[PDB]
């Protein structure tokens, strides 16, 4: 609605998360090189799309200066602005609900308990994406060790129409056409390792699905923008180098 | 407003004590169950672990009761005298039992309770213990982060979700009397009820079976049942 | 010393007691708290909060994402309702698996007005009216426009506002209801109807899909914790 | 009498309760007591003083005098490090069994700055800088100079000063820490390194021996007692 | 923006101070000051470009 700048970056309702605006608590604090908004990399929303989700602050992890403290310090702790842009058509209809989730925890594809990996669990950028069913792993010699999140349990255990608990955003074409989601740092302990936990977790699902007058296929992007707030690090030592594969 | 809402609150939800645990100790000639070690945590069972989940941090004061039934087992007249059993409690880190009459149970620090049997059920208290300035029911990170400069892979590899292997310790229950000549069966059932909640980040409730110690589902995945859309 | 007397229930370990019980770890310095976002202090908060409902429940769509979309059209039947579902905010099963029915089969006794609050998710170049009404109980369900006129109700215009709030208020003869179906504490019906049409231009999707919420207000109250009957364990 | 109501817990032993119990021997005249020196109010005393580390445990020099003694010497390969040792004051077999990892072991959870003293016990003709590093944990350890410099570190001139004083602060995402081996309460790393060299004339002991001690700051704390793993005995 | 009422977009007007390599893509010329523009709801964007520079005056 009105111009939204942070530090060199400006983007032309939003909702605090929890009604708390992030603040701070020698920790380390970079007012420009990490308070500014990055852009992920464009998805794509079509008629087959069962959703996407993220991770902060994994998704930050190669994002700047804000990577690089976040690697090189010990335990960081940082707010976040979310934007997710979805510009379309007065003639396009659609919904996409767009959920910032406390620790969201998803569900795996092996019989085998919490046993996703790493790597898989820290997508980074690129994010996930849910699906419809859930398909089990039968790669026993070589499990794949990934997450199955299924679009109407939220990848979780829980239905999606609860979700709402959830802070969260309607984008519906009709009306608007992005959303913004200011989140406070959420955390059982005042500041924590940033490589190992991940705060956030965005989710966006498509409510309704996307349609364009009588056209069989339609696509059009979506793009979000994520802000790091008040972040600040500490127990600087050498550069964290995580196995990503 | 003359209707109240006090049985709602986050005290009054939780006011109830829930079995969270159920044990098995046997008193027999010395394969054996004459002692037995339960890991603590209120996963075992989903009623409380689901009313727990419905917020993603938590802090209260528990209480836990214990409350022991005993039975013989394909005795034909043997009998045996009133038991005391001990419940000693083991933080991560103090020595554990190898036996029944091992030096642990001496209970030189660790706190113990000896309950005889056919008294009111055990019940103690235990304070806020966590690390961290709240209980996390979901942890989306892990313990270890596999490096580039790490040997194998299995040096960073650790299980998503779970923050440490011993999470609070175990309870070890024997009996302390000697083997009578007829072997006597025994189930502690332990109670836990929260007091003095206080939650933050409320979530959705579970609705799919439990599978583990995480949000893994495996089967039971299509909970609504059918019903008609213009159907009252 | 003093005398007593044992009183009757004296050894008996009831589950909702409320007694004091002697410290495992004593002179524990506890971690402090810290000001978490979030901080939840009544359950009856999230009831309050809209969550989606699972309007259509067929076989090929409940359990799916399917299960929150209502379908609405030009070419639908304008006679025939849209939608139509039972004021049982705890056992009917469009509202049963809502936050506010998951807290509800937690209690056996609610008492509250509801607000259901209908979106619509077309094009920005589709207008129509829907009727929403809520009809009390002891009359025939509303099976046609001219039924459910004579309840509440309220008109929805899709084109001015995408978002419409039903508010079903507290008419009970009872001061409390059943969180059960129940005949004698029934609640009502909610039925949704064509007031006009749905109108759409060319090049424009003809079939939309509207997304329905329930919460509960301020003035809602629960009764008699319990347990509830969604969550299973295998013994 | 007084009607009284017997609560769940009664008759039961708990061997941390603090009840009032009969007196065995009644009127007893108790030896007074005197101003005996040494007096110890807190366990944590005894843990801030500073006790010799075992740094070298070796096959073939610990559990002797030689496990006290860290060998320094010009010949040495300045670029491999002189001691390296986790920041696990009650679980690293170099620290758990000084007196502060004593008074740990018998404690679930500790939190506060450590102290390490490092004395040089060369000759008065020997000196040479030595890079004392302390790497808070999260990535690799510290395997050279390069890295270690990284993280919080002191330089200690062998000739100047014959002791140096590492501090190591409290740095945790956790308010406490716990006394077993756990990746998620890891401490840190501990790493030393020639700065420069130990620089010896003739006539001069080429190789020295260096001594470490350990100590609490009068921030530690300690957390639930437990019984220690350290002393066992055959039943 | 000179296009038709119904046409809808975001762009992506960066500025990058010199020093570096010239953004040949998005996500480098985000990292540098930039500015999103939605063509639907205002169709002319101001790009500012405040003065960064080494020197107190640069040759034309
Ligand atoms: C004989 C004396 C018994 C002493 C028992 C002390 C046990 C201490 C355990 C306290 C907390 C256990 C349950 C609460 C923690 C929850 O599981 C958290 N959500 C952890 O994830």
């Amino acid at each position: 609605v009105l111009q939204l700048t942070i530090g060199n970056s400006t983007i032309t309702n939003s909702v605090v998360a929890y009604g708390r605006w992030p603040e701070f608590i020698q920790p380390t604090e970079p007012d420009v090189a990490t308070c500014r908004f990055y852009t992920l990399d464009t998805v794509m929303w079509g008629k087959e799309s069962k959703g996407w989700w993220w991770k902060l602050p994994d998704a930050l992890r190669d994002m700047g200066l804000f990577g690089q403290n976040m690697y090189y310090h010990y335990l960081g702790r940082s707010g976040y602005t979310v934007h997710v842009q979805c510009n379309a058509s007065k003639f396009h209809q659609g919904a996409l609900g767009v959920f910032a989730i406390p620790e969201y925890c998803l569900a795996g594809d092996s019989d085998k308990q919490r046993y996703t990996s790493y790597a898989n669990a820290n997508p980074g950028e690129k994010g996930g994406k849910f699906y419809s069913q859930f398909n089990r792993d039968t790669a026993v010699t070589s499990p794949k060790r990934e997450f199955c999140p299924v679009d109407y349990l939220l990848g979780c255990g829980v239905l999606l129409g609860n979700a709402f608990v959830y802070p969260h955003q309607i984008i519906n074409l009709r009306t608007n056409n992005s959303a913004t989601i200011v989140l406070p740092y959420v955390n059982a302990m005042a500041i924590d390792s940033m490589v190992k936990h991940n705060n956030w977790g965005i989710a966006i699902l498509p409510l309704s699905p996307l349609d364009f007058a009588q056209e069989s296929s339609v696509e059009i992007p979506i793009t979000v923008t994520i802000a790091p707030m008040c972040s600040e690090f500490n127990g600087l030592r050498n550069v964290t180098a995580p196995k990503f594969q | 407003q003359r209707r109240s809402r006090s049985e709602s609150t986050i005290e009054s939800f939780f006011a109830r004590g829930a079995c969270v645990a159920i044990i098995e100790v046997d008193n027999e000639e010395p394969a054996q169950k004459l002692f037995a070690m339960w890991r603590i945590t209120y996963k075992d069972t989903v009623q409380l672990r689901r009313k727990l989940e419905f917020f993603t941090y938590s802090r209260f004061d528990m209480e836990l009761t214990f409350v022991v039934t005993a039975n013989f087992t394909n005795t034909n007249n043997g009998h045996a005298l009133n038991q005391v059993y001990q419940i000693m409690y083991i933080p991560p880190g103090a020595p554990t039992p190898k036996s029944w009459d091992d030096y642990t149970w001496q209970t030189s620090s660790n706190p113990s309770i000896f309950y005889t049997y056919g008294a009111a059920p055990a019940r103690i208290s235990v304070p806020y213990v966590g690390l961290a300035n709240a209980y996390s029911h979901f942890y989306d990170g892990f313990a270890k982060v596999p490096l580039k400069t790490d040997a194998n892979d299995q040096i960073g590899d650790s299980l998503y979700s779970a923050m440490t292997v011993d999470d609070f310790g175990v309870l070890a229950i024997r009996v302390v009397n000697d083997h009578n000549p007829t072997k006597v069966t025994s189930k502690v059932r332990i109670y836990m009820k929260p007091k003095h909640v206080r939650v933050w980040c409320p979530r959705p409730p579970r609705a799919v079976p439990y599978y583990g110690p995480g949000v893994d589902y495996k089967d039971n995945l299509n909970p609504l049942s059918e019903k008609g859309l213009t159907t009252y | 010393g003093l005398p007593v007397l044992n009183t009757p229930g004296s050894n008996q370990y009831l589950t909702s007691d409320n007694y004091q019980s002697p410290c495992a770890i004593p002179e524990f310095d506890v971690t402090p708290p810290i000001d978490i976002p979030g901080e939840v202090k009544n359950m009856m908060e999230l009831a309050e909060i809209d969550t989606m409902i699972p309007l259509n429940l067929e076989n090929t769509k409940r359990n799916t994402m399917d299960m929150y979309r209502v379908t609405l059209s030009d070419s639908a039947d304008l006679s025939q309702p849209i939608l139509c579902f039972s004021l049982s905010p705890a056992s009917d099963p469009r509202l049963s698996h809502t936050m506010l029915g998951e807290v509800l089969n937690y209690y056996t006794h609610w008492a509250g007005s509801l607000k259901f609050t209908f979106l619509f998710c077309g094009s920005m170049m589709a207008t129509g009216k829907i009727l929403v009404a809520y009809a009390p109980p002891g009359a025939q369900p509303p099976t046609s426009r001219k039924e459910a006129m004579l309840g509440t109700h309220v008109i929805w215009d899709l084109g001015l506002q995408s978002s419409c709030t039903m508010v079903v208020p507290w008419i009970s003869n009872v001061t409390y209801r059943q969180t059960t179906q129940d005949s004698f504490t029934e609640g009502g019906y909610i039925s949704m109807f064509y007031q006009t049409r749905i109108v759409v231009p060319l090049s424009t999707p003809k079939s939309m899909s509207m997304l329905g919420f329930v919460s509960a207000c301020n003035d809602f109250s629960v009764r008699l914790l319990r347990d509830t009957t969604h969550i299973s364990q295998s013994a």
